[PDB]
C-alpha cells in the first residue's frame, strides 16, 4: 500500500528506502524453500511447486517493476537496491527446483521460468542495476543458463 | 527528497504483451508454437463454423481463424473483454468440435492449453464470471470425455492386445484430460488469487455438483486410475479448502456444500493415501489401487508441472505433418516408445510423496475448517492416518534407511508432519473421537507414539564425529545436493565465516539423524509423548506403561 | 487556467502497432492477408535459409519464420531498430530468392508489399541509411528483373501467339517490377519527411547512377513501356527535384549531380509528354510511344495509388491454392480475363491527364531550380511545351467541348497550367532562348498566345442566364458532381446564406467557360499578352500585330 504512494512523488528519501527494503525482506522470507517455511503460513499451504504465494508475487514484482519505472533516479545505493531484486527473484526460481545430487536442478514450473527470464529481460531492458565490480546480475543469468544448458527449456530460455 | 517521477513512463501495452505471449506460446516437447500448430489445422466435417463474427470455412486454418479473432478483438476490447471474448469463442470451438461423431478432436488439446496460458496470463483482470463459465464448461467437457478415465481394471482373457498398435488417437484425449484438468486447477489458483469477498459469483451448486461427478470419475475405484488428473483433483480440493479457510464468510460455502460431498471425497482420500510407493514398478502395469504407477501411455509434463520426462514431446511434435493441412493424426505407433537410469522413477517417486503430503495436508485444512465436529470430523483420521504413519515408519526402518535414494527424507517427513496431523486431532478434536475407533486403532497408535518415545533415549549420536561418517553412509545424496547449492545456487553460501557452517554441522546431523530414524525433534517427541501419556483416553493403564519403557529402560 | 495532465497516459506501443498492422496487412484484392499467404508459402530448392538467426528450412513455412522474426524481435529492439532489421533480413531473403535459376519468385511480391508497408507505416523513425539500403537494393533488384521492362515493341511475324497462356509468372514479375518501383516511390516521399538538413547521409553517387539506369529502364524507347512503373519513376523525379528546391544545401547534392543525369532524363519526359491520350483505345493495344495504353495484362491497383479497376484482384488470391503449403503457382489461364461502361477509361484518362500534369509540374519544379541557365535549361520547354499547349488547344476546341466527359476539366487545366510553364520560362529566362529556336516555334507559340487574346472579345457570357444553359449542354457532369458534393460531403453546402450560392454561380459558370474555351481568367489572358506583346523578342512587327489584332476587331 505504501508502495503505491511513491507515484504520487509526496515520498521521503530514508523511508522510501526502508518501505523498498522491508518490502522487499517480506519478499525474500517467502521466496524460501519448503523446508524453511512449511504450511504453517497459509498461502504457502499448496504444495508440489505451486502456492498462493506464487500468483500473489508474480502480482507483486510486475507493481515494483511499474514502480520501478515510475520512479527515476539514478542513485548509487538505488543501484545496489536495485540489483537486489533481480538477486530475490533469480533465488525465488532456484529453490523450487527438483535439486537432485549432480544433475542439473530441474524446474516445476515452466511459467515461474517465463516470468523470472522476462522479469530480468525486463529489468535489463530499461538499463537497469548498473554498479561497480557487482558480479549479482551475472550470478543470475549464469545460474537461470545453468538451469536452462541443454534441457527442454533451452528454447524457453532463448 | 522525494525521488522524482518519469515523465515517459513507457507502460507497455497489456494486451499487446498477452497477444505476443499467445502468439509465442509453446507447450514444452513439440517443434512448433501451438498457434502455428493450429494454423496446420482443419475441419472437414463442420463445413462451417461461426458464433460471433468467428468464421471459420470448410477447410479453413483454423488458427488462422484465431489469430484474426485475436487482431480483431486487440483493436477493440481492453484487458479482460478480450480474454473472456477467447474464453467463450474457444470454448464455443471446442464445444461443437466434440460433439460430432466423425470428427477428429486433435485441435481440441491445443486449444485447451492456449485457453489455459490464456486464463493464467494475469489473473488480476481475469474475471470470476468467465472462470465460472469455462469451469463449467471444463467439467461437461471431461463428462463428455467420459471412456478415458473409465477403462476397466483388467482386459478380458480374450481382449486381445492385437490392435493396430495406434497411439494418436489415446494421445489426442489424454492430452485433452489431463490438460482439462489442468486447467481446472488453474482456474482455482487464479480464483484464489481473486479477492477474498469475490467467490460468490464464481461458487453455486452447480460447481459442486459437477465437480463431484468429474472427481469421483477421476480418483476411480473400478477403473484404471490416470495418476495425472489426480494430482489436479487433490489440488483442486485443496485450493477449496484453502479459499474456505482463508475467507471470513465460509458459512455461505458450507452451507451450499452438502456433506454428501464431504464424505464421497474423503473415502477416495483414504483409498488413495493407502496406496503404496516403489521406484522399480512405477513404470510396469500391476495390480491396481496400490501403485500410483504412472503409466506408460500417458508420460509428459503438463501444464502446471513437469511430472514425468515427456517421453512423448517429440510424438507431441510429430502429431502433425508440418507441411499440410490436415486434421486427421500423424502416425504414432504405440509401442516405438521405450534401462538407463531409474532416475525417472526416483523424481516420480518424488512427486508421489508430494502428493501423498498433499493428502495430509488437505486432511489437515479441513480439520481446521471443522474445529467443530462434524460428519467427516469423526475419528477416521485416526485409522487412517495412524495406519499410513505406522506403515511408513515399520517399513521404513525395514526397507528405506541404507538404499540412498533421493526420497528418503520427504518420505521421513510424511511421518513427521501426520505425526501432527495426529496429535492436533487428538488435543483439539478429542470429543468425536469414540471409544470404538481407538480400539479399532489401539495397536497401531499406541506403537507409532512409542516409535518416538524410543528416541528420547539418545544413545546413538551424542557428537560430531560419528554421525558424520554416518551421513556418508546414507546422506552423501544430501551432501551432494548441499556442495552444488554451495558451490553454485546459493548467495550466502561462500566464505563462510564460522557461526553459518556451524549451522550446517547442526542440520545435516539433525536431518540425517531424522532420516536414520534415531533422534527426531524433541517437540516431535513431546508431542508423542503428550498424547499416550495424556489422559483423556486410558491408551495404556500405568501397569501397562511401564512395560514400554522398559522397553527403552526408564 | 492550466488544463490538467493525464496521469494514465496509456502511450501504445508503437511497436506492437506497427506489428499488428503487419500481421493484419492485406492488399486491395486478394482473400488472405499477406502474411497469412506468407504463410502458405515454401521454397523447395534453397534448401536451408539463414541469414541472422532467420532460419528457413526446406518445406518451412517462411511467413512463420517472419512471424518468428517479428516477435522476437518485438521483445528485443526499439522501433527503428526493428523496421530495419525488417529491411535488411526480408531484403536478404528477397535477395538469395532472386539469384536462383529454378526458383518461383511467388514469395517476392508479398515480401515487396510488405517492405513497403513495413517502410510507410511511420516514416519518422524510419532511417535514412535503411533507407539508402534498401533502395539500392530495390534499384538493383530491378536490374536483377531485367528483361520486364524489355519486351519489344512489335513481336515477330512468325511470334506466335499459340502459347499455354499462361499469366502466374507474368503476374509474378508485374507484381515484383510494379510494387518495386511503387517501394522506390515510398522510400523518397518517406526520405522528403526526413527533414532539410539530413539528406547526404541517403544520397551518394550510387544512387543517382542506379536510378538512372533504372530510370532509362522505366521509361523505355524501344520496349513495351508500362505505365505503371512510368507514373513511380516520374514520381522519383518529382520528389528528388521538390527536395532540391526545398533544401538550403542544394549545391552538394547538384554538384554530386552530373548534367548527363539531367539531359537524358528530360529526352524521356519530353518523349513522354509528346503521347496522347485517347479513351477507345486505352485499354485497346495498339501503336507504341503515342498511347500510354495500360496494358490489360498488368491491371491491378498498386501500393500507392489505385491505378486501374484491379481486375487482378482475385487473381492474386487465385495465384495460391490457400489449403495447402507450395511454391510453385496456382494457376491462371492468361486470357479468361476480360463492354459494361467505358468509365474505366474515363478514369485512367484522369490518371494520364494528372500523369502530363506531374511532367509539366517537374518542368517548373527543375526550372526554378535552376533559375539560372544550363545545358537543360535551354530552350525545348519553349518547344515541347508549346507544342502540348498548342494541341491539347487545337484538338481540345475540336473535339473535346461538349464531349461531355469528367476529363475536359483536368485536360484544359494541363493548358492553363503550362500557359504559365511557356510564361515565366518567357519572362525570367529569356537570356538562354535562343533566336533559333523561337523560330524553330513561331507559329505555335505565337498562336498559342492568340488562343487567349482572342478571349478578351467576350461576346459570349456577359450574363447569368444562357451561361447555365451552356452548362446544361457542357457541364452536367460537374452539375452531378457538386450536387453529390452539396448533399452528401461538404460541411458548408447547407443552409445556404445567399452570399455562397452567389459565388457558386460565379465560379461554375467561370469554370464552365474556362471548358467552352472562350472566357479564361484575365489574368491568364494578360500572361498571354505580356509575351505576344512585349518587345523583349520580334514575335510580331507592329504591322503583323494588328493582322492578328483585326481577327478579333480591335
Amino acid at each position: 500500500q505504501a508502495l503505491t504512494e511513491v507515484l504520487l512523488g509526496k515520498t521521503e528519501l530514508l523511508k522510501f528506502y526502508d518501505t523498498l527494503k522491508g518490502l522487499y525482506i517480506l519478499l525474500y522470507w517467502f521466496t524460501s524453500e519448503y523446508s524453511t517455511f512449511g504450511n504453517s503460513i497459509a498461502f504457502l499451504d499448496s504444495s508440489l511447486g505451486f502456492t498462493k504465494f506464487d500468483f500473489n508475487f508474480q502480482r507483486l514484482i510486475r507493481i515494483v517493476l511499474y514502480v520501478f519505472d515510475s520512479c527515476e533516479l539514478a542513485a548509487l545505493e538505488y543501484a545496489e537496491i536495485q540489483l537486489k531484486y533481480i538477486s530475490l527473484v533469480v533465488d525465488y526460481v532456484c529453490n523450487r527446483t527438483i535439486s537432485t545430487a549432480l544433475d542439473a536442478p530441474a524446474l516445476v514450473c515452466c511459467e515461474q521460468l517465463k516470468f523470472v527470464l522476462t522479469t530480468m529481460h525486463h529489468f535489463l531492458d530499461n538499463k537497469y542495476g548498473l554498479l561497480d565490480n557487482d558480479p549479482t546480475m551475472a550470478k543470475g543469468i549464469l545460474r537461470l543458463y545453468s538451469l536452462c544448458i541443454s534441457n527442454d527449456f533451452s528454447k524457453c530460455f532463448v | 527528497n522525494m525521488v522524482p517521477l518519469n515523465p515517459n513512463r513507457i507502460i507497455p501495452d497489456e494486451t499487446s504483451l498477452f497477444l505476443e505471449s499467445i502468439l509465442l506460446h509453446q507447450i514444452i516437447g513439440a517443434d512448433l508454437s501451438t498457434i502455428e500448430i493450429l494454423n496446420r489445422l482443419k475441419l472437414d466435417y463442420i463445413t462451417e463454423f461461426k458464433f460471433k463474427n468467428f468464421v471459420i470455412a470448410k477447410g479453413a486454418p483454423i488458427g488462422k481463424s484465431i489469430v484474426s479473432l485475436l487482431l480483431r478483438c486487440k483493436k477493440t476490447l481492453t484487458l479482460d473483454r478480450f480474454i473472456d471474448t477467447l474464453l467463450e469463442d474457444i470454448a464455443v470451438l471446442i464445444k461443437e468440435i466434440s460433439v460430432h461423431p466423425n470428427e477428429s478432436k486433435l485441435a481440441v488439446p491445443f486449444l485447451v492449453a492456449l485457453m489455459y496460458q490464456i486464463v493464467q496470463f494475469r489473473p488480476s483482470a481475469t474475471h470470476n464470471l468467465a472462470l465460472k463459465d469455462c469451469f463449467l464448461f471444463i467439467c461437461d467437457l471431461i463428462r463428455i470425455y467420459h471412456h478415458v478415465l473409465k477403462v476397466p481394471i483388467h482386459e478380458s482373457n480374450m481382449n486381445l492386445h492385437v490392435e493396430p498398435q495406434i497411439f494418436q488417437y489415446e494421445l489426442i484425449d489424454y492430452l485433452i484430460i489431463s490438460y482439462s484438468f489442468d486447467l481446472l486447477e488453474g482456474i482455482l489458483r487464479v480464483l484464489q488469487s481473486h479477492p477474498k469477498q469475490t467467490y460468490m459469483e464464481f461458487f453455486d451448486e452447480n460447481i459442486l455438483k459437477s465437480f463431484e461427478f468429474v472427481y469421483k470419475l477421476a480418483l476411480t475405484i473400478s477403473y484404471k486410475p490416470m495418476v495425472n488428473v489426480i494430482f489436479s483433483a487433490v489440488e483442486v480440493v485443496n485450493i477449496i479448502t484453502s479459499i474456505i479457510l482463508n475467507m471470513d464468510n465460509s458459512s455461505d460455502l458450507k452451507s451450499l456444500i452438502s456433506g454428501s460431498w464431504w464424505r464421497d471425497c474423503i473415502t477416495r482420500l483414504y483409498a488413495l493415501l493407502e496406496k503404496e510407493i516403489k521406484s522399480g514398478d512405477v513404470y510396469n502395469e500391476n495390480v491396481d489401487t496400490t501403485t500410483l504407477h504412472m503409466s506408460k501411455y500417458h508420460d509428459f509434463f503438463g501444464l502446471i508441472r513437469n511430472i514425468g520426462d515427456n517421453e512423448l514431446g517429440g510424438l507431441i511434435s510429430k502429431l502433425i505433418y508440418t507441411d499440410r493441412l490436415q486434421s486427421v493424426p500423424r502416425v504414432i505407433s504405440k509401442e516405438d516408445i521405450g534401462f538407463t537410469a531409474p532416475i525417472i522413477g526416483y523424481k516420480m517417486e518424488k512427486w508421489l510423496l508430494k502428493l501423498k503430503d498433499e493428502v495430509l495436508n488437505i486432511f489437515e485444512n479441513l480439520l481446521m475448517i471443522y474445529g467443530d465436529d462434524a460428519t467427516i470430523v469423526n475419528g477416521e483420521m485416526l485409522i487412517h492416518s495412524s495406519k499410513f504413519l505406522s506403515r511408513e515408519q515399520a517399513l521404513m526402518i525395514e526397507r528405506y534407511v541404507g538404499q540412498d535414494s533421493p526420497n528418503l527424507d520427504l518420505r521421513c517427513h510424511l511421518i513427521e508432519h501426520t505425526l501432527t496431523i495426529i496429535y492436533r486431532l487428538w488435543k483439539d478434536h478429542f470429543k468425536q473421537l469414540r471409544e470404538e475407533q481407538i480400539k479399532q486403532v489401539e495397536s497401531q497408535l499406541i506403537m507409532s507414539l512409542w516409535r518416538f518415545l524410543v528416541c528420547q533415549t539418545e544413545t546413538v549420536t551424542a557428537n560430531e564425529r560419528e554421525m558424520r561418517d554416518h551421513r556418508h553412509l546414507v546422506d552423501s545424496l544430501h551432501d551432494l545436493t548441499i556442495k552444488d547449492q554451495a558451490s553454485y545456487y546459493e548467495d550466502a553460501f561462500e566464505d563462510l565465516p564460522e557461526y553459518i557452517e556451524e549451522e550446517l554441522k547442526m542440520q545435516l546431523n539433525k536431518r540425517t539423524g531424522r532420516i536414520m530414524q534415531v533422534k527426531y525433534d524433541e517437540k516431535f517427541q513431546e508431542m508423542a509423548r503428550t498424547i499416550l501419556e495424556s489422559k483423556s483416553f486410558d491408551l495404556t493403564t500405568l501397569e501397562e506403561a511401564d512395560s514400554l519403557y522398559i522397553s527403552m529402560g526408564l
